[PDB]
């Protein structure tokens, strides 16, 4: 067995944003297949941080994307070897943060690394005053090119304030070993923070995850 | 609630594996049901697989004899397919399906599972 219908995930994230310097560790669990998933995360090292969670949530999982039979599940078919992502996160007032991720399986449970890096956001914008809350529900387009999966988004995160902030994003998918590329379709994706502490330190997280075609 | 049958069971696994369908069947008296499998795999047309029937004999087509077995646990309203010795071209969408007619036709099953993935990969 390689993926049953519920896995487990661990993840280890280190990061930089506007030079400060974090590290975070987290445990996750979902339904591969229903593209349903959750995960609690806790600040390790660098805490608190001094700029909005919303940048770093969507960093924490498409193996857990519900996919239609017609359309193959790329990221899935990766395993056991797994796969990497690049991203790339392109903000309104040119904030940006870049993103790596190797993705494997041991024993049993997906396990992730992320590295981060976000630089020029504001010191007045939203970011860094913790003025978000929350993103709106994403269409991603994704595409082969190149012999990897690619992905675009025009993502929306709300602002406290009852405004909006956008971000184009940009991630390429590799399986580690050659697997069946699918054609264009749309993953159609809604996070959530469903928990936290005072100084977001410790946060929970839900995502709803499905491919569709186009 | 409707009547409602609700496979579980699969996922991916690598060539010479082994996986093992569910069906749970709610809102019928379900010892009275044959429970029928069938598989769709991309691009190819839906193909009977196995049933068992209310009297408990079972019916396996040729290309999985010996590899695929079904049985039922009427007191726990579930029917079950064990898949061993998976092959590559066994990769399809797995549905059940029950009817109180003897048939491997679709055109006379009355109710349909939603399906459950089944990928069996090649090690590399």
């Amino acid at each position: 067995a390689i993926i049953k219908e519920f896995m487990r995930f661990k993840v280890h994230m280190e990061g930089s944003v506007n030079g400060h310097e974090f590290e975070i560790e987290g445990e996750g669990e979902g339904r591969p297949y229903e593209g349903t998933q959750t995960a609690k995360l806790k600040v390790t090292k660098g805490g608190p941080l001094p700029f909005a969670w919303d940048i770093l949530s969507p960093q924490f999982s498409k193996a857990y994307v519900k996919h239609p039979a017609d359309i193959p599940d790329y990221l899935k078919l990766s395993f056991p070897e797994g796969f990497k992502w690049e991203r790339v996160m392109n903000f309104e007032d040119g904030g940006v943060v870049t993103v790596t991720q190797d993705s494997s399986l041991q024993d049993g449970e997906f396990i992730y690394k992320v590295k981060l890096r976000g630089t020029n956001f504001p010191s007045d914008g939203p970011v860094m005053q913790k003025k978000t809350m929350g993103w709106e529900a994403s269409s991603e387009r994704m595409y082969p090119e190149d012999g990897a999966l690619k992905g675009e988004i025009k993502q929306r995160l709300k602002l406290k304030d009852g405004g909006h902030y956008d971000a184009e994003v940009k991630t390429t998918y590799k399986a580690k070993k050659p697997v069946q590329l699918p054609g264009a379709y749309n993953v159609n994706i809604k996070l959530d923070i469903t928990s936290h502490n005072e100084d977001y330190t410790i946060v929970e997280q839900y995502e709803r995850a499905e491919g569709r075609h186009s | 609630a409707q009547v409602q049958l609700v496979e579980s069971g699969g996922g991916l696994v690598q060539a010479g594996g082994s996986l093992r369908l569910s069906c749970a069947v709610s809102g019928r008296p379900f010892s009275e049901y044959n429970l029928g499998w069938f598989r769709q795999a991309p691009g190819k047309e839906r193909e009977f697989v196995a049933r068992i029937r209310s009297s408990g004999t079972t019916v396996y087509t040729d290309s999985v004899k010996g590899r695929f077995s079904a049985s039922r646990d009427n007191a726990k309203n579930m029917g079950y397919l064990q898949l061993n010795s998976l092959e590559p071209e066994d990769t399809a969408v797995y549905y059940c399906a029950m009817s109180r007619v003897d048939t491997d036709s679709p055109a006379f099953y009355d109710y349909w599972g939603q399906g459950t993935q089944v990928t069996v990969s090649t090690p590399r």
